């Protein structure tokens, strides 16, 4: 049974780093695009 | 053509005659003049709302 788990287990092992990678990807995009519209907003002003 | 070759000139009778007295003259003529002002006024914040927000939009 232990046999049986040590293959499981490392999988989800390897699962969890791909879904924490991916979800760096998302934080670093966000910034990204928050970043370029901050610049495209201080350079040129226009509001109301 | 009568009116051209006699040089008549034909106007409409007013609506209301009414004998423009001291009082009434006056203050039309005030009243006329207030109006042309503010119109004007609000003419000059548009110019001055316009340069503004396009100075503003430019950068």
């Amino acid at each position: 049974c232990e046999a049986e788990d040590i293959a499981v287990y490392e999988q989800r092992l390897q699962q969890w780093h791909g879904e924490r990678v991916r979800l760096i990807q998302r934080e670093q995009e966000q910034r990204e695009r928050a970043r370029q519209d901050y610049e495209a907003r201080r350079a040129a002003k226009a509001s109301a | 053509k009568i009116c051209k070759e006699l040089g008549i000139e034909y106007t409409f009778p007013p609506p209301y005659h009414r004998k423009a007295h001291r009082r009434w003259v006056t203050k039309k003529a005030l009243c006329t003049q207030v109006f042309r002002e503010v119109q004007k006024l609000k003419k000059q914040k548009r110019a001055l709302r316009a340069a503004a927000v396009a100075a503003h939009k430019q950068g």
